[PDB]
């Protein structure tokens, strides 16, 4: 169905919007479990 | 204390006075394929064609991983002098390295012995890291980007729990949509090196890379083609079909 | 996995192989870092994360392993070709042993692979000689059939 | 790591040369010039100043105890001339230009009594492992494209233990076995 | 164990060839996509949950050895 | 009191690294997530 559809799209927007939320997520921690390696491994 | 305080950031300043100037003396003294620039509190280095180390004491963007570092890293050159290592198990013998006074009795050889007293100093030690910090960013974006753009196969990036200064672990698995136990498949564990990256494939081939993120890309749009073909394999072996001639290059 | 159970699975490990030898250092968090050495013909430095290897840095028997005090610097690499070259092959073969069910065999599956080492320099190629185009010694063992064709054999 | 030293022996001079091209056939790159000295003393003993350890001295008897001590050694000897016998016929050394070949450090060099150069020497010392005499087998084939049909067979240095160290030290062990054929002939 | 394998690549085959015949007329792997959708999301959030529980405990006690200090 | 002051960096860097440890699962957990985001 054409409606049906709709909203399909509608929950991939959505999803696709909470995607961004959770790449940012990555990059964040990611770039915290970079940065505690870089810090420590050089420790004296 | 109010009085510990005034004299703590003093001890900081005439530190990081002494940081800017170990850097300032080392950019202009020696060369290393690389043309640093002095100004009043800026030496700016071009590490990479397309970055710009702006390494700027200021007085009274900030990754704070190179920033910190910087200030850790001054220790180990200030520790080296007047150390524990100096000092002889011996009670009678002259002040030396002590690695490096077993060394010379112990028949080290020609190019161990030369490349322990080759140090690089300061500057070098951080330029290969920023060298590496944001190569890192460049192998890193694109591997995240590249698993937007391309939605028919799924890149799958594991990063390593350890990868210090210098050295990164990759793990890849270019899964199809979501057939990983019938279809497990090439999976590659790239190494992000200080000058170049370095991967070695699944089947055993190894490629040494190149360092622009364009070369990256490349190669993973080139490995995505293979993965699918290997998709027509591993269903010619669990599917009724049989296999017949196989071209996996060309 | 519990960090407990990762010692008792490489302690197991030893007691197959006479050879071998495994020291558990743990200088990092949770992450054995494990250490092999073949006998005498060469050592090797592995970091692995919950019981799965994910790193292999053959440096020969000659080289130092440390850097400075116990630290282990799986890091710097071999000063030679051959073990190089092994580092990769390790490297990539570590992968091709990896079982997403189970984590018990993918380290038994590695050390037998390990084991395989022992007789570097000293078993010619089913393919051609001994000794190949360029200067390693076989440096390539197959995954199921323990075969001594190069790197440039197949 | 694991070496082979041995003597090839008209145009012995050209012989260098000509075994120089065989090894520049396979291909390695001249990365330096190595220079091995040898010292001969009454009582004997033989220090071995060796090149590519530069610290090392490498004192040593016929069959016996080898000691590795660093440079100051040979200050040592030179002092302690007065109860020996210092420098006592001719010191041999054998300088000759390095080619490293993929990790083989493969050398050859003409040997030297100063100023004689009447000998030459092969150094194949074969980086990667200490075990020696158990791993013999690889040295033999790097060989037979190295030199013709005269290849060493074994260099009889090796003991063989049940567990095998090598090191560099029985290395000097065999360039004095060289040094004493080259000495007792011609 | 060939007769095993054969005999059930015809099975699913079978099968196989109902889906995609089943999937034009009907509306019903479009529905699935629906409840697949809505499911991947809601393990998304949970995942969330134990990261945020887990993630504001560390900040907790980051902050405690900072005020030790 | 350099003893004592050593300490405390033992001591931080103790539950310093048992923070990455335990982001180090919990990143391998979630970095799996991202890339099985289907259609998006
Ligand atoms: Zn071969």
């Amino acid at each position: 169905a054409s409606e049906e559809r709709r909203e399909i799209a509608e929950v991939n927007k959505k999803l696709k919007q909470k995607n961004q939320q959770l790449k940012q997520i990555m990059d964040q921690l990611r770039n915290l479990i970079w940065d505690i390696n870089a810090m420590l491994a050089m420790r004296n | 204390p109010h009085w510990q305080t005034k004299l703590e950031a003093a001890q900081n300043v005439l530190l990081c006075k002494e940081i800017f100037a170990q850097l300032s003396r080392e950019a202009v003294q020696i060369k290393s394929q690389v043309p640093h620039i002095v100004v009043k509190n800026q030496i700016i280095s071009q590490p990479f064609p397309s970055l710009q180390l702006s390494i700027s004491l200021c007085h009274s963007d900030h990754l704070y991983v190179l920033e910190h570092n910087l200030h850790l890293l001054i220790r180990e050159f200030h520790k080296q002098t007047l150390s524990s290592i100096m000092m002889p198990h011996p009670a009678s013998a002259p002040f030396g390295h002590k690695r490096m006074r077993l060394s010379g009795p112990q028949a080290f050889d020609k190019n161990e012995i030369n490349s322990l007293q080759s140090s690089e100093g300061l500057l070098e030690k951080i330029i290969k890291q920023a060298k590496h910090i944001f190569l890192r960013s460049r192998a890193a974006a694109t591997i995240d980007s590249l698993a937007s753009r391309i939605e028919d196969p799924q890149i799958q990036a594991h990063w390593s729990n350890i990868n210090d200064v210098y050295e990164s672990s990759v793990k890849v698995l270019i899964t199809s949509q979501g057939y990983e136990q019938i279809c497990k498949s090439i999976q590659l564990q790239l190494n992000i090196g200080v000058e170049q990256i370095r991967v070695v494939h699944r089947d055993g081939r190894v490629i040494t890379l190149s360092y622009q993120e364009q070369e990256l890309q490349d190669f993973l749009l080139s490995q995505m083609s293979q993965h699918q073909v290997h998709a027509v394999q591993q269903l010619a072996k669990v599917m009724g079909w049989q296999v017949l001639s196989f071209s996996n290059h060309v | 996995l519990p960090p407990q159970y990762v010692d008792d699975v490489i302690s197991r490990i030893d007691r197959m192989f006479p050879e071998m030898s495994i020291h558990l250092s743990r200088p990092n968090g949770t992450s054995a870092m494990l250490l092999v050495t073949l006998g005498k013909v060469l050592k090797v430095i592995v970091v692995m994360r919950s019981l799965f290897i994910d790193r292999t840095i053959v440096k020969g028997y000659n080289e130092n392993v440390y850097t400075e005090d116990g630290k282990l610097d799986i890091w710097s690499k071999s000063n030679y070709q051959v073990f190089q070259k092994v580092t990769d092959h390790a490297t990539t073969a570590l992968l091709h042993y990896q079982l997403p069910q189970m984590p018990d065999v993918v380290v038994r599956s590695f050390m037998t692979w390990l084991r395989s080492y022992i007789k570097l320099f000293q078993a010619p190629c089913q393919r051609c000689g001994k000794f190949l185009q360029d200067g390693l010694p076989p440096t390539w063992r197959d995954f199921r059939t323990l075969e001594a064709f190069h790197d440039t054999c197949r | 790591g694991v070496t082979c030293v041995s003597q090839m022996p008209k145009s012995v001079q050209q012989t260098v040369e000509l075994l120089t091209r065989k090894l520049e056939m396979l291909g390695a790159e001249k990365q330096g010039t190595f220079c091995v000295d040898c010292e001969t003393y009454h009582t004997l003993m033989y220090v071995m100043h060796n090149s590519e350890y530069p610290l090392s001295c490498f004192a040593l008897f016929e069959n016996g105890p080898c000691l590795i001590a660093d440079t100051n050694f040979d200050v040592l000897m030179v002092k302690l001339k007065g109860f020996f016998q210092s420098a006592k016929a001719s010191k041999i050394e054998t300088r000759g230009t390095r080619y490293q070949y993929c990790d083989f450090l493969v050398k050859v060099g003409t040997v030297t009594m100063g100023p004689s150069a009447r000998g030459i020497s092969v150094e194949v010392e074969y980086g990667p492992c200490v075990v020696a005499s158990d791993c013999w087998s690889l040295l033999l084939e790097f060989l037979q494209s190295f030199l013709g049909s005269h290849t060493p067979g074994a260099p009889a240095v090796f003991g063989n233990r049940h567990d095998a160290v090598y090191g560099p030290a029985d290395t000097m062990v065999q360039y004095m076995e060289l040094f004493n054929k080259i000495r007792k002939q011609q | 164990q060939k007769f095993l394998d054969i005999a059930r690549q015809t099975e699913c085959f079978f099968l196989q060839k109902r889906l995609q015949l089943s999937v034009q007329k009907p509306e019903q792997v479009i529905k699935e996509d629906v409840s697949e959708l809505r499911n991947e999301l809601q393990r998304k959030d949970a995942l969330v949950q134990k990261h945020l529980t887990k993630l504001r405990h560390w900040q907790q006690v980051l902050e405690d050895i900072n005020v030790q200090h | 009191r350099n003893q004592q002051l050593r300490t405390l960096q033992e001591e931080c860097d103790r539950k310093l690294i048992t923070l990455r440890d335990e982001i180090s699962i919990d990143l391998y957990e979630l970095e799996e997530e991202y890339y099985s985001s289907s259609s998006s």
